[PDB]
């Protein structure tokens, strides 16, 4: 007996080497063999398929198949890739539209990666972190107002379908742009926009208008399309994190934005139900807090020792006609730093980034926005949360003081102010002067409905004329007082000659 | 002897020892991942044995890399932490190994983590007030000194903000000693506890233990029990009076359920783990305070999808001696601390313990509110025009309680860059017996956000 | 004149709580479905 | 009609008519008020709460809920009874003399005492 425990050692000691599928369907595999497979190791089948060995059971071990899984059947040979779950990183990355396997999809040629990386490090502990501290603008007034978004923030942009979110998302990568330029890390900001079950029409749409602003000089897109198996859809997130966290140890900066971190975690109940592990709370399973939470947490800003890189999170979260109580949208929140609630009120009614004030927050913020932004935007949100309440009191109350009056078309001048066109992003130096015209009542004489052109030709006049404040707000960060004067001065100057639609006169 | 992997999944490692070397529960076992990336000596805990020497345990790091076959062994003990004055002003994790200096208290005097609760004998009910400095947590919901307090909450509602407020009013003057759980929340948040505790000094008379959401949950479940850990040393042993934040104790029954579905248990109600009263209970009543050694507690209670009928919640107020359960309905009005005045409660507002000018006071607040949240239906449709006179008045003053019922709290200060206020529990009695006699209808409402004191009130009356 | 306002605000304050209401009557359906499959799939992965 | 009458079918349902009618009055009556009903609605509604509580009974096996004895109402006096409820025979008695009473006499009685 005793003989035989001991041959019985000898053959499990014995315990290149390939495997057999003996169970495939609806994207889960099992394969028999593998001893010596790593728990999340990167299985190849035969036909180029990549599949993540999840269960590693006694008799056989469950990997989870990346990509088409109908080429996978009984009897295939399966190899150990030798990797964990991991996808290739570098600077090539850059410009390339890649699966969430590293895989180019764009029609280009092979990608030159520096190294592998796995999806599954752990975050920087809490003494490798430090308190956000520079900006990252966002070029939306709306956002660089009222809820700024420092580097190393998860800011949370969460809406109905179709309430401009991917607009929003991509006007803050096209606004980078002006930092590229400067060919300076410590100011430069590198984009990875992992679309997450998003139409392919889409995320080819967002390739060209990351084209057409010059996003894909630094802009990398993780695409996995509706098309592409749960897998894909899955793991997509995590590939983008991986990219953009090579870059955030090498003391560069990152913005990654998730959209939809929704369809991620459909993506995962997928997985997780076909794996039979019991559902929770929507079906979903108990983990998907995990995944989320695993996923964003990486998004962080590293101390001086590591580097001082960062990574900003913008996941995107499509709530169901505004049920941001929801099961998915509250966990994001819970991770999240701050959320961005995308009404669609506010969208069908022509207030373009739909914006809503109030609920909207940026926790981390206010460290992290210029002195001068901060100066013109501090009066901003308060006042827009108080117009927002007496818009409604107005439209039933027979009549208002003059106060009230005086505050309600200030609001309707603030709320057309930060109305902004799509793929439109402004520098923070034009955004503080566009929120000056507007805070400090210089939109007052101006009626409501011209308000949009009035900002803009001024912005103009002054790029063409006086860019000294500009210049300015670049350099030293604020508006001072002699800078202030200028532009109020540069500001009655415009007024004169700016004609209105109905040919008033502004002054 | 060492035994042997033989099923992975996710953080669950079942492990097959010899005949008779199987190890106890809750053991600590040492696994190595040896692929260089990510190549780590992986901590296992001991939670079930399933028989023919098998043993399913729950991995602290994350299972990765990890090969079938590999040896593991048994240290013949619980997962132990560090305990002593030592462990004040540093940052553990789980497993007790310290991370602003990663050579840290491996001589100190270890502690297993698990371990029985006080007896019945040793407990006795605490009913000595705690006054916080804020208005509605003083005069309704009145904290108890040496007693478990919740912070319930959904989303966004102000939670961890609480509970550094409660850091600013308690740790930061506190006596003895304060201990700090994070369990499932940000890293970022610990991180800004850390720097925000060194900057008031209050960091050397802390100890900071970290479970945070990127870890598996493992540790993101046995962090609570290792922060509980040096809180019961500086309670047992030192005699200190000790503070004890945790937040947010739903992700220790979070990380349950997931630990319970990737071990095979059927899942509960709405797919929690079938012991989530066991456990729940084992960690929450080792909190509790002695008869001559007070522990006061914090915890913040995360509410999922704003449901405070989820078991998870359900279970945890029955621990608890005063709950201040946050809403999100409260919150949107910007009413903060955004605390729901009717569904919070305190087991230390009796006549007996409070005095009945304190508790007729809040009886009548919380009648006003009572029948404000009645008449919330026909104010919703209609509106305040069309009630009776007397619900009319009273409605009138219902919305100014609720209002004055705000404050500007001091960690408020990063956020409305106004400075925070106290108001010591007198003044907030008589404010509010003011308020429910009618004395102040007259003022404007917005005269009372976040206003914070009677000769405040009138400041801001008189600036309107 | 203040009937027929106060008429149309409440009018619109009840479709805006219809629409609530319908929103929240959804949710509570889809989750007594989902609770109930949940129940009757735990029961068969029992068996 | 053909098996308990044709009078009995008639009382029956009217009475059910006029319950589901101050079913569905009761929101309005509750968030916006009796008085902003239509007159017809109104006498209809003092029908309706009159018929409920007349069609409660004080039963013999419930003396120990009540105190007071039970009682019988024959059928022919219901539906004499309730043909008169909805005609507003009994409009102008007050709503507590229909409470736990068992028929026309008891409900003399009662609306006497009070
Ligand atoms: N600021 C804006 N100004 C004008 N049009 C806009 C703006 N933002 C978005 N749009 C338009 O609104 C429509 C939807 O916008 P967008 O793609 O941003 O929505 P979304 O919330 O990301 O939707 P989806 O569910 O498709 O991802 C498109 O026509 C887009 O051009
Ligand atoms: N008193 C206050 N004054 C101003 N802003 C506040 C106040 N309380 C909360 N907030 C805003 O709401 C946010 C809520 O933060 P907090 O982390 O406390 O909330 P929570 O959702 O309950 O917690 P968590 O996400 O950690 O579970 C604050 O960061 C700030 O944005
Ligand atoms: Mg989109
Ligand atoms: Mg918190």
């Amino acid at each position: 007996a005793a003989d035989i425990e001991g041959a019985i050692e000898d053959y499990v000691s014995s315990f290149e080497e390939i495997g057999t599928v003996i169970d495939a369907g609806d994207g889960i595999a099992h394969v028999e063999g593998l001893p010596s497979v790593m728990t999340q190791e990167l299985l190849e089948f035969p036909g180029g398929v990549l599949g993540v060995a999840l269960n590693l059971d006694e008799h056989s071990v469950g990997a989870v198949i990346l990509g088409e899984f109908e080429k996978i059947e009984e009897g295939q040979q399966v190899k150990r890739t030798g990797e964990v779950l991991s996808v290739p990183v570098g600077d090539a990355f850059l410009g390339r539209v890649v699966n969430p396997l590293g895989q180019p999809i764009d029609g280009q040629g092979d990608i030159a990666a520096e190294t592998r990386r796995a999806l599954e490090l752990q975050a920087p502990s809490v003494v490798q972190r430090q308190s956000v501290s520079e900006p990252l603008q966002t070029g939306i007034k709306a956002i660089d107002a009222m809820t700024p978004i420092g580097r190393g923030q998860r800011q949370l942009i969460i809406g109905d379908r179709k309430t401009g979110k991917t607009a929003v998302c991509v006007d803050t990568i096209l606004n980078q742009r002006e930092a590229w330029l400067t060919g300076d890390p410590k100011q430069q900001v590198r984009c990875v926009y992992v679309a997450i079950g998003q139409k392919g029409t889409t995320i080819a749409s967002v390739k060209r208008a990351l084209e057409e602003g010059g996003a894909m000089e630094y802009t990398t897109i993780v695409a996995a399309p509706a098309s592409d198996a749960a897998g894909f859809k899955w793991l997509a997130p995590y590939t983008g994190s991986a990219i953009g966290q090579h870059w955030m140890y090498n003391g560069k900066h990152v913005l990654i934005v998730f959209d939809d971190l929704s369809k991620q975690a459909d993506a995962y109940r997928a997985i997780s139900l076909l794996l039979r592990r019991p559902p929770g709370r929507e079906a979903f399973p108990g983990d998907v807090f995990y995944l989320h939470s695993r996923l964003l947490e990486r998004c962080a800003k590293l101390s001086d020792e590591l580097g001082g890189g960062s990574m900003t999170g913008l996941p995107i979260i499509e709530t169901k006609a505004n049920d941001i109580s929801a099961f998915i949208p509250t966990n994001v929140i819970s991770i999240t730093d701050g959320q961005c609630f995308l009404e669609s009120d506010l969208f069908n009614q022509g207030v373009r980034p739909a914006i809503n004030v109030g609920v909207s927050v940026s926790r981390v913020g206010g460290a992290a926005q210029i002195k001068a932004m901060k100066e013109v935007a501090g009066s901003l949100r308060l006042d827009l949360s108080q117009y927002r309440e007496l818009e409604a009191f107005a439209a039933f109350a027979s009549d208002l003081d003059a106060a009230s009056k005086a505050q309600l078309d200030r609001g309707a001048r603030l709320v057309e102010l930060l109305k902004q066109p799509q793929y439109s992003p402004l520098a923070v130096e034009e955004q503080v002067v566009a929120i000056f015209l507007g805070t400090q009542g210089h939109l007052d004489s101006v009626p409501v409905e011209d308000v949009q052109r009035f900002e803009s030709e001024l912005l103009e006049h002054v790029k063409a004329s006086h860019s000294d404040i500009f210049d300015g707000i670049r350099e030293t960060k604020k508006l001072s007082e002699e800078a202030e004067e200028k532009l109020v001065s540069v500001i009655n100057e415009f007024k004169k000659g700016f004609q209105a639609s109905d040919g008033s006169s502004v002054v | 002897t060492a035994g042997r992997v033989v099923r992975i999944t996710g953080p669950v490692v079942d492990v097959e020892f010899p005949r008779g070397s199987v190890p106890e529960l809750f053991n600590a076992l040492h696994a190595e991942i040896t692929f260089g990336a990510l190549a780590k000596t992986l901590t296992l805990e001991v939670a079930q044995h399933l028989g023919d020497s098998l043993v399913r345990c729950i991995s602290m790091q994350p299972t990765d890399g990890l090969v079938r076959g590999v040896e593991v062994t048994d240290t013949g003990a619980s997962i132990s932490v560090p305990v002593g004055d030592g462990v004040k002003g540093h940052v553990f994790n789980a497993l007790g190994d310290c991370l602003d200096d990663p050579g840290y208290g491996k001589d100190f005097e270890h502690w297993s983590i698990h371990r029985k609760p006080p007896a019945f004998s040793d407990l006795e009910p605490r009913t000595e007030m705690l006054e916080t400095g804020l208005k509605v947590v003083d005069l309704l919901t009145p904290y108890v000194r040496g007693g478990k307090i919740a912070l319930f909450g959904g989303a966004g509602v102000g939670k961890t903000v609480l509970i550094q407020e409660m850091i600013n009013r308690i740790a930061r003057n506190f006596g003895g000693t304060s201990v700090f759980a994070g369990v499932g929340e940000r890293t970022r948040e610990g991180n800004d506890l850390w720097v925000e505790l060194a900057d008031a000094n209050v960091l050397k008379d802390t100890a900071l233990v970290f479970g945070q959401m990127d870890e598996p949950p493992g540790t993101r479940m046995r962090v609570a029990l290792s922060a509980l850990t040096m809180a019961e040393f500086f309670r047992d042993e030192q005699g200190q009076d000790v503070l004890l934040f945790i937040d947010n104790i739903f992700r220790f029954t979070q990380a349950g359920s997931e630990v319970s579905t990737l071990l095979g248990r059927m899942p509960s109600a709405v797919g929690y783990q079938p012991t989530l009263a066991d456990e729940m209970g084992e960690l929450q009543e080792r909190i509790t305070s002695t008869r001559g050694r007070s522990i006061t507690s914090m915890q913040a209670v995360y509410v999922p999808a704003d449901d405070y009928t989820d078991p998870a919640p359900a279970t945890t107020f029955a621990h608890l001696d005063a709950t201040t359960e946050l809403s999100r309905a409260v919150f949107s009005k910007g009413i903060f601390p955004a605390v729901d005045p009717l569904a919070s409660s305190s087991t230390i507002l009796d006549p007996a313990i409070v005095g009945d000018e304190h508790y007729r006071v809040a009886q009548e607040v919380i009648r006003i509110l009572q029948r404000y949240k009645d008449l919330q239906d026909i104010i919703a449709i209609l509106g305040i025009d069309e009630l009776s006179e007397e619900d009319k008045q009273l409605v009138n003053r219902a919305r100014r309680i609720e209002r004055f019922l705000s404050q500007n709290m001091m960690a408020a200060e990063q956020f409305t860059g106004q400075p925070g206020s106290t108001v010591p529990l007198k003044e907030t009695i008589e404010a509010f017996d003011k308020l429910t006699k009618g004395e102040f209808d007259h003022l404007p409402e917005q005269a009372f956000f976040l206003i914070g004191g009677l000769d405040d009130l009138a400041k801001k009356a008189e600036s309107l | 004149a203040s009937r027929r306002r106060a008429m149309k605000s409440a009018t619109d304050n009840a479709d805006d709580l219809i629409k609530a209401l319908t929103l929240a009557a959804n949710r509570e359906r889809q989750a007594q479905i989902t609770q109930e499959i949940s129940e009757i799939v735990g029961g068969a992965n029992a068996l």
